[PDB]
RNA sequence: CUCGCUUCGG
DNA sequence: TTCCAATTTTAGTATATGTGCTTCCGAAGCGAGCACGGTGTTTCGTCCTTT
DNA sequence: AAAGGACGAAACACCGTGCTCGCTTCGGAAGCACATATACTAAAATTGGAA
């Protein structure tokens, strides 16, 4: 996990500061330590120390456990500090799914990583009062509505409270008040009677204290699979295939937890009363679309049982291999060309093969198939099974016989998508430093205008800012930002495969 | 107006923290990188080839030619390393071992270590004490060995994990799919029936379906220990400072500077003596060349493999050149010396240049009685007296002495050999120019290489020593004869 | 037999396959602008705690001017540990 | 220990290197020190 | 060198190092087997722990760390093989002090 | 036919010219067919099956294109759709026919219909560092670095 | 010169 | 429900393949040094036919 | 006997290749010696089943 530390790294650093970043890395690298030993080790201060953990437990990046003889110790979810890269893709899908309010929301709860209902809305209606003129004033009553729509969604949930002192054990307060998590109040709002209306920032007790909210990655997860499945399903058979398997997910949605080789099954009358009515549709169709996605075979959903007319399950795990398969697929094409991915898809389908083998199926001349077959073993996407005449396994008495196992060339993926994450971030600051000259001057003549922008604004300084050399050196300023603003797509975007990926590693695990 | 710089200070040296270098910093060190085979161009000068071995931006090996790098003689040039870049990575015999342990220490799919979260705790405390020992390293890395072997499930990701074991010589092979007398398990059974292509074009791989287990080749245990969390690192008693799993296996190797591997011009024949260590070097560049030509030419996977192999081999050999379990066909044909037989044996550094070492100032003669001397002194001849010089520094009492032994200079006996100046450190032999003036010259801190004069404390010796009294220091006395002679009565501790 | 080569291979060799060019759209570029937003706000945002300058020349009138003042946010005590309050 | 002290070309801790030297200058530990007058 | 008719010098075998030892000088034995013998000055890095040449260290492109070292040569052969062996040896240098 | 001849190779000759213009036609043939079946909107059922093509139909719409002069069995054409599904531009079908003009396998038939790809190409390929053949030795401060890495600079440039 | 081998000496 | 019988599981416990060692100098000398297999190119000497 | 144009050979670089013509093929271990891990084996313990 050297790219991975490596990557959070970096994160912690732009988005948190030095000292800070330090401790985070010493956390993951060396895993659960008390306080003081971290100190030690770390060479700062102690007072450092305790602001950079306080810090990060906010954000929580990292826990905190007691152990024999009361020490604290604090372990490091190095998976949260990567999920961190997601918050543009939350944020955007949150004001996709919802109103700007729920964007807002969602974007303080990100920022801030623990906050109470009564600040997130007040701080929420604060930053709309800006987007709103004409004396129009944010009220807190569809803010809560935006709110408590969110929550039960779950994508909003209330982080582990600490138990009441005098009930648990009145006396002697523990080193640590061990928080732990109820799923009754897990999404229940508090009734906060109070509003207001936000401040336009001229410049010139709590009902729910206690009670602390944060995003529920999880759920942001699961919307994305869901999306990715249907993007996929879409893209193989048609738009009506794609909105029933997504009116089947949104049923599935809230009966089902987060990891399950298979859903809650659905019957065919459920389904056809769950479609929107947009859809002209019958149910015969609905019957044919079902039956004929169950014999696709990619097998992205099931029939799994005959009650209740049509009965259908949709697989989860089986579509979530096929899209890492085709991640792989694309990936493989892309760096070494549409016939190498041939030879790729060929030894993917027929489990184990040969040279000669993969030349007859292939239709592709020798000393070329042999070169791509050698460059992709290079590269780990595929493992020789080398099967032995004799214990001796001695080359020339062995047939060597290629396999591609997905898993193991998924987890080399994932990696090298890690790295390459960390050297766009690498890229992007190193322009940054090396033009922060520039970036100062530019700056300073900019904000010669942004000072004194309407008291004691004399015209006479607006033909001036351009007079200096800056004035050459702005497309070495659009070179700069054009160059940040591809950086930042480019990070964006990996980050999809990264999800991808790290989805199937996830769902192939059994954590026994 | 001039900036305070520290000329030198008294540095020493307080202990040696040794590693291993990951592939980047080979590079990061090395200033070459060496890819001809070849050794000397093709002209009759014969001068060293470019970017290939015995390139001299890698030290210098002849008194006449100048080391690149450094623009510095043969005397002081340091010598600087290179790098070779190895297609197909191979396993370092020194941490084979090693690399075995470890592979049997971790999960052979998720990467991840097999200890529980409380027996990795109590591990984590146990090494956490201050003033851990070696010995105290190996019980503990002997411990959680045999504790991870105890375990054959994955607590992290659920997969089994079979026996690894050393097969055939630097090959390594994990029992993943072990043949289960009881019932046998999903993945077996998936993984015996996922070969129907292969036996309906190839029937013999049904018979052979049997012991066909995972075969850990030098790529995939690399990509495995690539993807170790840093966490488990200290659990595998592997310091994080000195080095990390993926440096096991060598994807460089740092060729040498050209100190280490003298070259010696034969001109009496065309051709030049080369130690070992080069021709395993030209052979190894030569094996990376024929396996890219073969990539590139569509070989078949059984050679490609051989080549391999091959590949893996020589740079063992490179490493030691004693090895056991090498196939009769792979065997060498003679016997080179590896690093391993220059380090070890009698006349390895250690023990022949370490331990033990010649030195100068010394003679060796027959010795003669004599009872006319004191038990504490010992006769020496006149001419080994002129040959051993002592070097007397020149103070306020020994300058009118010093003086007489200058003017005598090298022939009569009471005289000295070299005089080198207090300012300048430029010697000046004494049988050259005025020594009058020389000696006239006689500044305070000067040395002079005086003869060795009676009264010099001289240790003697008989080399088959036994006891502390086989050496001892006498009073020398020079004597117009030609052997050590001693007091008679010091015979018994010398024997 | 393979050639002998009198020069390496240069440090980045060609490739003639070039990266995809980047998706495009509203929300891409909304994201990145919401991307940069986050860059500029969190660094102004008192959980980037700033590396503590020190080794001031001289006290000066002026530093009532320039003294940097931010507004601290005050950390919920009751679930952190005690060991953490200043 | 003496073998690596051996190797490592520096003086052995046993024998006459156990203990360290040192000089009887004429000299005074803690001189008197200029006062400061603008502090 | 080895033998007299290469004008070679005589040798302190592992026993005379061990009766120099039994004896207990330390400055004697210093002498011999260092200053008389293979005595050399080598530059290391005191950052990355390597062998520099001619007051500078390749490894760290730099200057500033490098510190010249009194050691017998046969050490430095011994530390360059070890290198080459990817056993890295790294020395930790401190004042005299 | 396969210890000489075969009807790709001409005098111990490859011809990767005749099965990229053999992938091409066959692959222009059933995308066409997709279209017209997908704009037929018929029936679903109706539409996938119109989409698929036989392996006796494709057969003899090639031997009607008549491209080269060398006789194509059934068998070729299947082998070249087979590539074609390798390619993953193409899905093929078993389904049970007893008899009829193809008459092939005995009580089975192969359709093949001209599928889309399940993702467009993703992020990791959108990044010069995906595609670096030495990102292996990329290091950050080395020779080959991120800061001066040129596939970047090419890349941003362009 | 390097390396090995022998023969010595003690 | 519970005593016996059977199966497993791990652990320990005896042999039998590996790797590792085997005095300190010192002195001469003799050998022989990486190659050699066949293939091509160049240089040179002479089987007749010519004064 | 003195010629000279063309032919043949012979001797030295040269590259494909790996010191052995063909593919085989032996013997001997050198001894004292602390590791190993394999294979076994064995008992003891736990769980299933007859009464
Ligand atoms: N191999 C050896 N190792 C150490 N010292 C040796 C060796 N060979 C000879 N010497 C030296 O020679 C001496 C041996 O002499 P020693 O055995 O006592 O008398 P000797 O040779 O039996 O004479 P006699 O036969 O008694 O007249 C002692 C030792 O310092
Ligand atoms: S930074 Fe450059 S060299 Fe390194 S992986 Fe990315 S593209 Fe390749
Ligand atoms: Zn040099
Ligand atoms: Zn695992
Ligand atoms: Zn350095």
């Amino acid at each position: 996990t050297q790219a991975e530390i490596k990557l959070c790294s970096l994160l912690l650093q732009e988005h948190f500061g030095e000292i800070v970043e330090k401790i985070g890395v010493h956390l993951i690298r060396t895993g659960s330590q008390p306080l003081r030993v971290i100190a030690h080790d770390t060479g700062t201060s102690l007072d450092q120390v305790k602001k950079a953990l306080c810090v990060l437990v906010q954000h929580n990046l990292v826990s905190y456990q007691v152990h024999k003889r009361g020490v604290v110790e604090y372990e490091a979810q190095c998976s949260r500090v990567l999920r961190m890269l997601r918050y543009p893709r939350y944020i955007y899908t949150t004001k996709t799914l919802y109103s700007d309010t729920g964007e807002l929301i969602v974007e303080e709860l990100l920022l801030n990583g623990k906050l109470t209902m009564s600040a997130v809305v007040k701080k929420v209606a604060d930053r709309l009062t800006e987007t709103m003129e004409d004396g129009k004033t944010m009220d807190y009553a569809e803010v809560s509505n935006t709110f408590v729509r969110l929550a039960d969604t779950h994508f909003v949930q209330r982080c582990p409270s600490v138990p009441t002192t005098e009930n648990s054990d009145p006396g002697p307060p523990p080193p640590a008040p061990t928080l732990v998590i109820n799923e009754k109040d897990m999404y229940l709002v508090p009734k906060l009677s109070l509003i207001g209306k936000g401040k336009r920032r001229r410049s010139s007790p709590i009902p729910d204290d206690g009670i602390y909210w944060q995003a529920n990655l999880d759920r942001f997860h699961q919307h994305f699979r869901d999306q990715a499945i249907v993007s996929a399903v879409a893209n193989r058979m048609d738009q009506t295939s794609s909105e029933i398997v997504r009116t089947m997910l949104r049923m599935s949605e809230i009966t089902t937890s987060s990891s399950a080789p298979f859903t809650q099954p659905l019957s065919s009358n459920e389904i056809f009363r769950s479609l929107p009515v947009g859809y002209n549709i019958s149910k015969q169709v609905l019957d044919q679309y079902l039956t004929l996605l169950a014999d696709d075979p990619l097998e992205f959903v099931g029939k799994s049982g005959d009650s209740g007319g049509g009965m259908y399950v949709i697989n989860l795990h089986k579509a979530l291999a096929s899209l890492a398969t085709a991640t792989l697929e694309s990936v493989v094409q892309e760096r070494f060309g549409s016939r190498c991915a041939r030879i790729f898809r060929l030894v993917l389908q027929k489990k184990h093969i040969e040279q000669k083998q993969v030349e007859d199926f292939a239709m592709i001349p020798a000393k070329e198939a042999k070169d791509m077959l050698y460059k992709m073993l290079s590269e780990n996407f595929m493992s020789l099974q080398e099967i032995p005449k004799t214990p001796d396994h001695a080359p020339s008495r062995t047939f060597y016989l290629y396999t591609v196992n997905i898993l193991s060339a998924a987890r080399m993926l994932l990696h090298r998508c890690y790295k390459s994450i960390a050297n766009l971030i690498e890229r992007r600051q190193f322009e940054t430093k090396e033009n922060k000259r520039l970036l100062e001057k530019s700056q300073r003549v900019e904000a010669i205008i942004a000072s004194m922008q309407a008291t004691g604004a004399e015209e006479a300084q607006l033909q001036e800012i351009e007079e200096m050399i800056t004035a050459p050196e702005r497309q070495q300023l659009e070179t700069l930002k054009r160059n940040v603003n591809k950086l930042d797509a480019s990070e964006i975007q990996v980050d999809e495969t990264i999800f991808l990926l790290e989805s199937y590693i996830e769902c192939t695990m059994k954590r026994q | 107006k001039e900036q305070f710089r520290e000329t030198d200070v008294a540095k020493k040296i307080s202990h040696i923290c040794f590693g291993m270098k990951s592939p980047e910093e080979m590079r990061q060190q090395a200033h070459i990188q060496v890819v001809s085979k070849n050794l000397y161009s093709q002209d009759n000068q014969h001068a060293p080839l470019l970017y290939g071995v015995l390139d001299h931006r890698m030290g210098t090996s002849e008194k006449d030619r100048p080391c690149e790098t450094c623009g510095k003689n043969l005397a002081d040039c340091l010598g600087h390393y290179g790098y070779i870049d190895l297609e197909l990575p191979c396993f370092h015999v020194g941490y084979f071992r090693a690399v075995i342990g470890i592979l049997q220490m971790i999960c052979k799919t998720c990467c991840h270590i097999m200890l529980s979260q409380e027996e990795k705790k109590q591990f984590l405390d146990y090494l956490k004490r201050p003033g851990l020992t070696y010995l105290q390293k190996r019980g503990l890395k002997k411990k959680i060995s045999d504790k991870c072997r105890k375990k054959n499930i994955c607590h992290h990701c659920g997969a089994f994990n079979g026996t690894v074991k050393k097969c055939g010589l630097l090959k390594i092979i994990h029992e993943k799919y072990k043949t289960n007398k009881k019932v046998v398990d999903p993945i077996v059974s998936n993984f015996l029936q996922s070969f129907e292509t292969a036996i309906e074009h190839n029937k013999e791989v049904e018979p052979l379906l049997g012991r066909a287990q995972e075969n850990l080749n030098p790529l995939v245990v690399l990509n495995l220990f690539k993807r170790i969390p840093a966490e488990d690192v200290p659990l595998l008693l592997m310091n994080p400072e000195a080095g990390k799993p993926s440096d096991l296996i060598l994807t460089r190797l740092l060729v040498p500077p050209l100190c280490i591997r003298p070259s010696v011009v034969s001109d009496l024949k065309s051709g030049t003596n080369e130690d070992d260590l080069t021709m395993k070097l030209t052979e190894i560049i030569f094996l990376n060349d024929v396996i890219k030509k073969h990539r590139i030419s569509g070989a078949k996977t059984q050679m490609i493999m051989e080549d391999w192999d091959f590949l893996q081999l020589q740079c063992a050999l490179y490493i030691n050149s004693e090895l056991s379990g090498i196939p009769l066909n792979m065997a060498p044909k003679k016997w080179t010396r590896g690093f391993v037989q220059r380090l070890k044996g009698k006349q390895g550094r250690f023990r022949g240049n370490l331990s033990g070492k010649r030195v100068d100032f010394s003679g060796r003669t027959v010795i003669s009685p004599d009872p006319n001397l004191r038990i504490d002194e010992v006769a020496v001849p006149v001419h080994v007296a002129k040959i051993l010089t002592f070097p007397e520094k020149v103070n306020k009492a020994n300058i009118n002495f010093l003086r007489k032994l200058v003017q005598n200079g090298p022939e009569v006996h009471p005289g000295a050999n070299f005089i080198q100046q207090r300012h300048t450190q430029m010697k000046r032999f004494l049988k050259y120019g005025n020594r009058e003036k020389m000696a006239q010259e006689l500044k305070y801190g000067d040395i002079v290489e005086r003869h060795l004069i009676d009264g010099d404390v001289v240790l003697f010796n008989r080399q088959p020593s036994l006891h502390k009294l086989s050496i001892m220091a006498h009073l020398a006395r020079v004597k117009p004869h030609r052997t050590f002679r001693f007091n008679e009565c010091v015979c018994t501790p010398y024997n | 037999l393979p050639d002998v080569v009198l020069k390496p291979p240069p440090l980045f060799p060609d490739t003639d396959y070039k990266p995809v060019p980047l998706k495009t759209g509203e929300g891409e570029e909304y994201m990145l602008a919401l991307k940069q937003e986050l860059r500029e706000t969190m660094k102004r945002m008192p959980y980037f705690i700033e590396t503590p300058e020190e080794r001031q020349d001289i006290e000066r009138y002026s530093k009532r001017y320039m003294k940097v003042y931010k507004e601290e946010w005050i950390p919920d005590w009751r679930r952190l540990p005690r060991e953490m309050m200043p | 220990g003496v073998s690596e002290c051996i190797i490592m070309g520096i003086p052995m801790n046993i024998g006459t290197g156990l203990f360290k030297l040192l000089h009887k200058a004429d000299r005074d530990p803690n001189p008197p020190k200029r006062p400061l007058i603008f502090d | 060198t080895e033998g007299r008719s290469r004008d070679g010098g005589l040798r302190l075998g592992e026993m005379e190092r061990d009766c120099l030892i039994g004896y207990g000088a330390s400055m004697l034995l210093l002498e011999r087997l260092m200053i008389s013998s293979d005595a050399f000055e080598v530059d290391v890095c005191g950052q990355c722990g390597l062998l520099g040449y001619s007051g500078w260290c390749h490894y760290c492109k730099s200057s500033c760390h490098v510190s010249s070292l009194r050691i017998p040569y046969a050490c430095k052969l011994l530390f360059q093989e070890l290198q080459s062996m990817n056993i890295i040896p790294r020395l930790k240098l401190s004042k005299y002090n | 036919r396969s210890v000489t001849g075969g009807a790709w190779y001409s005098d111990q000759d490859f011809e990767s010219e005749f099965v990229e213009v053999l992938n091409q036609q066959c692959f222009k043939f059933l995308q066409s067919k997709a279209e017209t079946a997908r704009e037929s909107k018929q029936n679903p059922m109706i539409q996938r099956n119109s989409s698929f093509a036989s392996s006796h139909e494709v057969w003899k719409y090639i031997c009607e294109l008549g491209i080269s002069k060398v006789e194509l069995s059934m068998e070729d054409i299947e082998t070249i759709l087979n590539t074609l599904i390798y390619d993953g531009k193409v899905e093929m079908t078993i389904i049970a026919a007893k008899e009829g003009t193809v008459g092939s396998v005995d009580g089975h038939m192969k359709l093949y219909r001209a599928v889309n790809p399940i993702i467009p190409p993703t992020g990791l390929v959108r990044a010069p560092c995906g595609l670096c053949p030495v990102f292996d030795d990329c290091h950050e401060g080395g020779e080959i670095s991120p800061s001066n890495c040129i596939y970047m600079t090419e890349w941003l440039e362009f």
